[PDB]
């Protein structure tokens, strides 16, 4: 078994950055990779398979290392 | 399980802001680890 969840920053109902971290732990340089990707691609145009523009929306996508303590 | 989250946003400003405030919180979090050793 595996799980997938979807966060849509732009509906009425989706889970808070500060929960998502108080649920998981991630690894540092994942997420840092993917923000600075983000900020590549509006600043500059430079597109990464880190940021996709699907199904008419900006998406990244972490894997969690763990679940927090 | 093994877990894939996925986070969208239609404008990249948004997509960036949620990412910019997990980060601050995931590494905040992983910094009590050190607290406990600095304290």
């Amino acid at each position: 078994s595996a799980k997938e969840e979807s966060i849509d920053v732009d509906s009425s109902s989706y889970i808070s950055a500060e929960n998502l971290a108080k649920k998981y732990v991630f690894n540092p340089k994942e997420v840092s990779e993917a923000y600075n990707a983000i900020v590549a691609l509006q600043n500059d145009g430079i597109e990464s398979d880190l940021v996709q523009l699907v199904n008419g929306k900006y998406q990244v996508i972490f894997y969690p290392e763990g679940k927090r303590l | 399980s093994p877990a894939k989250i996925t986070i969208k946003a239609n404008k990249l400003k948004d997509l960036k802001d949620y990412v910019d405030d997990l980060k601050t919180y995931n590494n905040t979090y992983s910094n009590v680890v050190l607290e406990h050793h600095h304290h």
